[PDB]
RNA sequence: AGAACGCAGCGAAAUGCGAUACGUAAUGUGAAUUGCAGAAUUCCGUGAAUCAUCGAAUCUUUG
RNA sequence: UGAAAAGAACUUUGAAAAGAGAGUGAAAAAGUAC
RNA sequence: CCACGUCAACAGCAGUUGGACGUGG
RNA sequence: ACACGUCGCGCGGU
């Protein structure tokens, strides 16, 4: 991850959390970065590429 | 004869364009003096409507954003493509 | 690709055409030449 | 006749001119915003300020007529 | 305009480079510039590269102020080694440009001797340092412009 | 240039009056260059306010002997570009070259209808 | 059958007859201290200036509300802040503002003109024109001899035409001297031009008649000729800048018109 | 592999101060560099957890370490420094 | 997947040319020189003859078919530059199938473009073989091996020269094109030739126009134009050659409106307010390439029908073998089976003077319309214009320091792009068929292609060059 | 497309695209009618006439009918 | 503090913060541009 | 009297005018105007002015 | 700064800035608070 | 603030980072 | 409207 201040913030926002808990995959980190949109991060959540602790 | 044009311009932006899609909603930037009734009338006579809600608030553009929902039978796709 | 590396001579390209224009006159009529 | 300022405009009566003015204003309101466009255009500047310049003429005639009675 | 300032070269037996308005110390880079020296570009380079690891810094002649008491080198007619890798990065950037200008040249190859190098006050950045009762002292953040010219011998 | 005397601005203000006052039709005075002797005889005059299509030769510079149509002349700057030279930099980075009208002499006129009438019908001072 | 009697010289000219006496007024010892004193007295009365401004002080409220620290008040000043002021500015001391009296106006200079002193000044000035050799020293050149200071006809008034001025100027020779006045040294005065100073031309000759002036419309203009009358003339015309011995040209009628006076003031030495 | 026990009885009781762990990680990195005969020594987050668990005070004295090699040589050296 | 792969194995590639370049310098000055050579060969085909016992383009390659293969034919040279456009029809098919599995030797899975370049060289030779084996060279099905060899060399060589020069432009060292350029060149030559062709002429006027052909319009002049108002008709004394002229006149007005019609939608939201640049999209010229390939398909269809029916499989029954191979014949004209799908996609053999078929006209319009739009949708994928390429392009410029507001600025590009492409090709394919009916030169479809390419490309070329204003750039 | 199955049914989708297209698109505007014609036309003529020109030389080699 | 009420006073200041100068450059090229900002 | 805030195609700097928003007009001049990039208008008689009008039609908000 | 912006094209180097060389001009130790 | 694009200046070093710079919402 | 079983929907669970 790089520049993913915004994606930690946005991914946390869609799963309604304080940002410590939300998890992002190391392998598919590039594909997580190609989000930017609130309906885009929903697909990533369904994939399991973004999860919630 | 002491009245004003209401609409200064339509605002087009990401959120403005999305409103057209969602529920036939145009959004305008209207004069700082602009009252609600005159917006309802003006949109009627520039787009053959009826309006099913007007609500208005400030913007740092100074000109007052006016969020105007329109009737179903209208079609907001062709007539937002006529502006 | 090609095993030859020269393909901008600017030629070879002219050589192929040049032989072609010459041969067809001997082979065939175009101004009352003999036809082979 | 073929347009659109100034000799055609300044001596015209006047209901016709007002009707034309609101539909020339509709060209510019159709071409707003944005829809400005890319432009400027000089036509957008000119017809915006032709609305101004000949709203001087209509209000001027009313003012000068009111000082003849 | 500028360079040399000790003009003898001449450009069919020369190469040149300059840094300009770079934010790296006037005080420390003058000592590096006087030290480089002289020495072809590979010797200048692989003193400075080893300096990053271990091999000090480069001998300080005149800006030799205390400090503690010192130490291990080198110390080849100096005794006050310090380690500003900040000015090493600047002179490495000067040398790589100089060696690339001196690779299109086509001249070469034993030759060399860094023939003049001079540091110009770019100026001082001027900032402030907090202390007592609304009274604030100066803080300079040291920087410089620099010029480098090398000749055949 | 201007004739003596009335206003007794010594003065760099006298220069500022030339530089900053007087848009296009008293730049007509400062956009004038002498006529020839043939076209002086033809219209009886002396000098003429420049057209953008009158042709003019340079007399008093370092560029002192080229003809050309006037490509532009600027009211605020009182100065003439001549077509062209110019001077290229190789990729089409291109240059103006500017001149002062009283350093030029006009060769071939384009001179126009009532334009030549108004000029020959008394000068001054009807503005 | 002589005394100060003179031979007349016309501008036709190439002369024939005789003139009237050269005045008794044209004698007196040539006194340069009075000549310089009168020249400065007359020039002062017009003179004044401009300078800096703002106020000629004083934006800039005070008393001396100086506020210590070190090194003292300074000596001075006050109002105020981050500028501007210290001192500053209200000076002097000025890295910014005024001087210790902005040019003052105020400062009444003058010399007023006494009746006796003015007629002594004119009489001494008239006697100062009567010389010769000093003309070269002032810096103007005369080839022709003798008939001096030059005397010319009444016909001088009636021109009008440019070419007849040239015809007048060949006779007095002279000529070449006015050609010097149309020549660089004429050049280009800098900042001193506004109030005159200058860089770096000389003057030329002064032509005086009598009944006229004359100063007719043509006679004003020429490279550095000056034109005058016996009734009204001054030391700026008679020796500009106060370094005596101008090249002077007169006309006839001048003697008799000068001769009769009352008032009272006459020659002695 | 090779298995080495790194003598952190040497100096790691003597430091502290306050700040043992970052010096200790650097000490493991150049000790392992010397033993292995290598450039980069990996340092996995397994070892980082191993040193930071008991927490600066706060090290389970000497540590056994399983180390692999190398012949790569320079270009993308393999020194695993965790368990192999 | 919709198509199979074909061998492109590594030793096989080395055998066939694809050009291994020598040293070159990427400079604008070089690029135009090569483009000129390619253009020159097209003319030379008309100048130079070819060996054969009938050959001069009198070998019956059929009237509709001959024009939109293109070889600058109708004087001298039969097939020539024809093979290349068939090769380019392959490039699309293969790319748009977009194989992921299975599909014979990789580098032909949507990298099918690079496969095609190697294969283009084979097909120059290979197209000649197709000509003799169908009996379009008057074969009794093998007139002699040696005679067929002597024609084959003439046919392949002319288009081979162009194809070598094509590689040298498509290896990022041209601005020109070999393939696109020749198709347009032939059609311009055809229009003026047809108008002054001899179609029952007693006498020339005293001129033989700008060639060596006399005409109907020559005859009118010798007797004064005053004889047709002293006559009981105003037509069919000059109508055959007048048809060719008015064909162009119908086309002329409608193309220029379409060039003007563009979906502009500028998106170049500024720094320093308003907008400081422009952005437009070519509405119809994105779909240019689809229509050329559609016309090329129909040209190939005529040959495969005849070969399939009689001399590949069957005869047992004509309809059984295929519907296109139905009643394969030379008919009253062309060939042109008189029945099947192939019959419909051709003129009625009267150029719209009979439209009371009824059936024939109906099928032709709808089928062509659907085929053109199909190639527009397959053009989007990885062979042409999509929004995803353009998104990256606009980031470099920054959209003149973009308006920027998320996420619609990125979204705005993707949504419009499929809708526009579909419309572009759908419109042209309808129009082309109607052009044949009103008046034709031998293909009214071809006239429409000619004006679209020629007017537009001149405007493009100068801008690419480094120049502006649509001035010269011929060898500069 | 073919929602109820009638010819009006697939028309509707293409209308959504079309309605945009007719309002925003325009002809070459007076200067540009002449400009496009001017830039080509000589260019349209030359391509057509080069193939015409070759033929002037080529037939009268066999028998002079206009010479070449 | 208490002013003539009101939301309206806040609104005119809010526009003024945008309307603000900020910034550019291209006129400084063609003037007469004595450094400002 | 003065002042706030707007207005623009751009808006750094100045002052030009008020939601009609550097407008334009009536006397008037002559080949160039929109400061500039861009987008345009004119050019052998209706584009363009403060060269001059203590001259003018519009005229928000505050005083 | 200069008569005129001619305010430095093109090439190599450099993460970028800049540097080297070259171009403009009467003069660049006249190259941008000149 | 939010979102995207940047590093000349600013950040007490440095920078692939920012509350800075730039444009919008 | 929360959550697992589902490739997605649907269907099952409180």
């Amino acid at each position: 991850m790089a520049n993913l201040r915004t994606q930690k913030r946005l991914a946390a926002s869609v799963v309604g959390v304080g940002k410590r808990k939300v998890w992002l995959d190391p392998n598919e980190t590039s594909e997580i970065a190609q989000a930017n949109s609130r309906n885009a991060i929903r697909k990533l959540v369904k994939n399991g590429t973004i999860v919630k602790k | 004869l002491d009245s004003y044009k209401v609409i200064e311009q339509p605002i087009t932006s990401e959120t403005a364009m999305k409103k057209v899609e969602d529920g036939n909603i145009l959004v305008f930037q209207v004069s700082m003096k602009a009252n609600k009734y005159q917006i309802k009338k003006a949109v009627k006579e520039l787009y053959e409507v009826d309006v099913l809600k007007v609500n208005t608030l400030v913007r740092p553009n100074g000109t007052k954003k006016a969020y105007v929902r329109l009737t179903a039978d209208y079609d907001a796709l062709d007539i937002a493509n006529r502006i | 690709e090609d095993s030859p590396g020269l393909k901008v001579g600017p030629v070879p390209v002219l050589v192929m055409s040049l032989l072609f224009i010459a041969s067809v006159f001997m082979l065939h009529i175009w101004g009352k030449y003999t036809r082979s | 006749m073929a347009g659109v300022k100034a000799y055609e405009l300044r001596t015209k009566s006047k209901e016709q001119l007002a009707s034309q003015l609101v539909d020339l204003k509709k060209e510019l309101a159709e071409l707003k915003v944005q829809k400005l466009s890319r432009p400027s255009l000089p036509k957008i500047k000119t017809v915006r300020k032709s609305i101004a310049c000949v709203l001087t003429v209509i209000n001027e005639q009313q003012r000068e007529a009111v000082r003849q009675l | 305009m500028a360079r040399y300032g000790a003009t003898s070269t001449n450009p069919a037996k020369s190469a040149s480079a300059r840094g300009s308005y770079l934010r790296v110390s006037f005080k420390n880079t003058r000592e590096t510039a006087q030290a480089i020296n002289g020495w072809e570009l590979t010797k200048a380079q692989k003193y400075l590269e080893q300096v990053l690891d271990h091999q000090r810094a480069i001998p300080f002649r005149r800006f030799n102020s205390s400090i503690g008491r010192t130490a291990q080198g080198k110390e080849f007619g100096v005794t006050k080694a310090r380690w500003p890798a900040k000015s090493v990065k600047f002179v490495q950037g000067l040398l790589q440009n100089a060696a690339a200008n001196a690779e299109a040249k086509g001249l070469d190859a034993t030759k060399l001797y860094v023939s003049h190098i001079q540091v110009n006050q770019a100026p001082k950045q001027r900032r402030r340092t907090y202390r007592a009762h609304g009274r604030i002292n100066k803080y300079e953040s040291s920087p410089s412009h620099i010029e480098l010219v090398v000749t055949e011998k | 240039m201007a004739k003596q005397s009335l206003d007794v601005s010594s003065d760099r203000r006298k220069a500022r009056k030339a530089y900053f006052t007087a848009p296009s039709s008293q730049r007509r005075v400062l956009l004038s260059a002498p006529l020839s002797k043939e076209l002086r005889a033809q219209y009886g005059i002396k000098a003429l306010p420049i057209r953008r299509d009158d042709e003019v030769l340079v007399v008093r510079g370092s560029k002192k002997g080229q003809e050309g149509k006037i490509s532009s002349v600027y009211r605020l700057k009182f100065a003439v570009q001549v077509d062209k030279v110019t001077k290229e930099k190789v990729n089409g980075a291109s240059v103006p070259i500017n001149l002062h009208p009283s350093k030029l002499v006009i060769t071939k006129l384009h001179l126009d209808k009532d334009r030549k009438a108004l000029i020959q019908r008394k000068g001054g001072k009807l503005e | 059958m002589s005394r100060p009697q003179v031979t007349v010289h016309s501008l036709t000219g190439e002369a024939t007859a005789n003139a009237l006496p050269l005045p008794a007024v044209f004698s007196a010892p040539i006194r340069p201290d009075i000549v310089h004193t009168v020249f400065t007295s007359v020039n002062k009365n017009k003179r004044q200036a401009y300078a800096v401004s703002e106020k000629a002080g004083h934006q800039t409220s005070a008393e001396s509300w100086g506020t210590g620290r070190a090194v003292a008040r300074i000596p001075r000043v006050g109002g105020g802040g981050t500028g501007r002021s210290g001192q500053g500015a209200f000076g002097n001391m000025c890295r910014g503002g005024r001087m210790f009296a902005p040019t003052k106006t105020w400062r009444k200079w003058n010399v007023k003109v006494n009746h006796n002193e003015k007629r002594y000044a004119t009489a001494s000035a008239i006697a100062a024109t009567a010389v010769a050799s000093l003309v070269l020293a002032r810096g103007h050149r005369v080839e022709k001899i003798p008939e001096i200071p030059l005397v010319v006809s009444t016909d001088l008034e009636s021109i009008q035409k440019t070419k007849e001025a040239v015809a007048a100027l060949k006779a007095v020779g002279a000529h070449s001297d006015l050609l010097k006045v149309l020549k660089s040294k004429k050049l280009r005065a800098g900042k001193g031009k506004y109030r005159n100073r200058r860089w770096t031309q000389r003057r030329g000759p002064l032509v005086v008649y009598a009944e006229d002036n004359g100063i007719v419309k043509a006679l004003r203009n020429v490279p550095g000729v000056e034109t005058a009358n016996v009734a009204s003339l001054n030391l700026l015309q008679l020796a500009p800048g106060a370094h005596l011995g101008r090249f002077v040209i007169w006309t006839e009628a001048a003697f008799t018109k000068l001769d009769q006076v009352w008032g009272s003031e006459t020659v002695a030495s | 592999t090779r298995e080495y026990t790194i003598n952190l009885h040497k100096r790691l009781h003597g430091v502290s101060f306050k700040k043992r762990a970052p010096r200790a990680v650097k000490e493991i990195k150049k000790f392992a560099k010397l033993h292995m005969g290598t450039d980069d020594v990996r340092l996995a987050p397994e070892l980082n957890q191993a040193i930071w668990k008991r927490g600066v005070k706060g090290v389970e004295y000497r540590l056994r370490l399983r180390i692999s090699r190398k012949r790569n040589e320079e270009e993308d050296a393999k020194n695993p420094l965790f368990s192999y | 997947m919709a198509i199979k792969f074909l061998e492109v194995i590594k030793p096989f590639c080395v055998i066939l040319p694809e050009i291994q370049k020598p040293e070159r310098k990427i400079q604008f000055k070089e690029k135009v020189l090569w483009t000129a050579i390619t253009l020159f060969i097209f003319l030379v085909c008309c100048q130079i003859p070819l060996f054969g016992i009938m050959s001069s383009d009198s070998a019956d390659p059929f009237y509709w078919m001959r024009v939109i293969l293109a070889s600058n034919r109708g004087t001298l040279m039969e097939l020539g530059i024809s093979p290349i456009v068939t090769s380019g029809l392959i490039m699309q098919l293969l790319a748009g199938a977009k194989i992921i599995e299975v599909g014979d030797t990789p580098k032909d899975r949507a990298l099918f473009n690079g496969a095609q370049k190697l294969f283009g060289m084979i097909i120059t030779i290979g197209q000649s073989i197709v000509y003799v084996m169908t009996g379009m060279y008057g074969d009794p099905s093998e007139m002699g091996a040696g005679i067929c060899l002597l024609i084959t060399i003439q046919l392949f060589v002319a288009g081979l020269i162009v194809l070598l020069l094509d590689e040298l432009l498509q290896k990022g060292y041209g601005l020109g094109s070999g393939i696109s350029l020749f198709i347009a060149t032939n059609i311009c030559e055809t229009i003026v030739w047809k108008a002054f062709s001899p179609t029952t002429v007693n006498t020339g006027r005293g001129m033989e126009f700008e060639g060596a052909i006399i005409a109907l319009f020559h005859l009118l002049a010798t007797r004064t134009d005053k004889v047709r108002a002293l006559r009981e008709a105003f037509y069919r004394q000059n109508l055959p050659n007048l048809m060719n002229l008015i064909a162009t006149i119908f086309v002329f007005a409608v193309v220029i409106y379409f060039q003007g019609f563009r979906v502009d939608l500028p998106i170049k939201s500024a720094r320093y307010r308003g907008q400081y640049n422009t952005y437009p999209i070519k509405l119809f010229y994105t779909s240019n390439i689809p229509i050329i390939l559609q016309s090329a398909l129909v040209s190939n269809l005529y040959v495969i029908s005849q070969m399939l029916s009689a001399r590949f499989s069957g005869n047992l029954l004509v309809s059984l073998l295929g519907t296109w191979s139905d009643t394969s014949s030379g008919g009253p004209a062309r060939a042109y089976p008189v029945g099947g799908l192939c019959h419909y996609l051709s003129p009625p053999e009267s150029f719209g003077s009979v439209l009371e078929d009824p059936v024939h006209a109906v099928v032709y319009i709808v089928f062509m319309l659907g085929s053109c739009a199909f190639f527009s949708k397959t053009w989007i994928e990885v062979s042409g214009s999509s929004a995803k390429d353009v998104a990256k392009q606009l980031k470099e410029q920054q959209m003149v320091m973009r308006g920027h507001r998320e996420t619609s600025m990125v979204h705005e590009l993707n949504r419009y792009i499929p809708t526009a492409a579909a419309f572009g090709g759908l419109c042209i394919g309808a129009l082309s068929v109607l052009a044949d009916f009103l008046g034709a030169i031998g293909s009214g479809t071809g006239i429409l292609l000619a004006v679209t390419i020629i007017y537009q490309y001149f405007e493009i070329f100068v801008k690419e060059q480094s120049e502006v204003g649509s001035m010269g750039a011929l060898l500069f | 497309m073919d929602q109820v199955m009638q010819f009006v049914e697939p028309s509707r989708q293409f209308v959504k695209d079309s309605i945009r297209l007719v309002k925003r698109c325009t002809k070459p505007d007076r200067k540009e009618f002449q400009k496009i014609a001017m830039a080509t036309a000589i260019g349209f003529a030359i391509m057509g006439f080069i193939g015409f020109f070759v033929k002037l030389i080529h037939i009268p080699i066999n028998n002079i009918i206009v010479g070449g | 503090m208490a002013a003539q009420k009101s939301f309206r006073i806040k609104q005119k200041m809010a526009k003024a913060k945008k309307q603000n100068r900020p910034l550019p450059q291209w006129i400084r090229l063609r003037t007469n541009n004595t450094i400002r900002y």
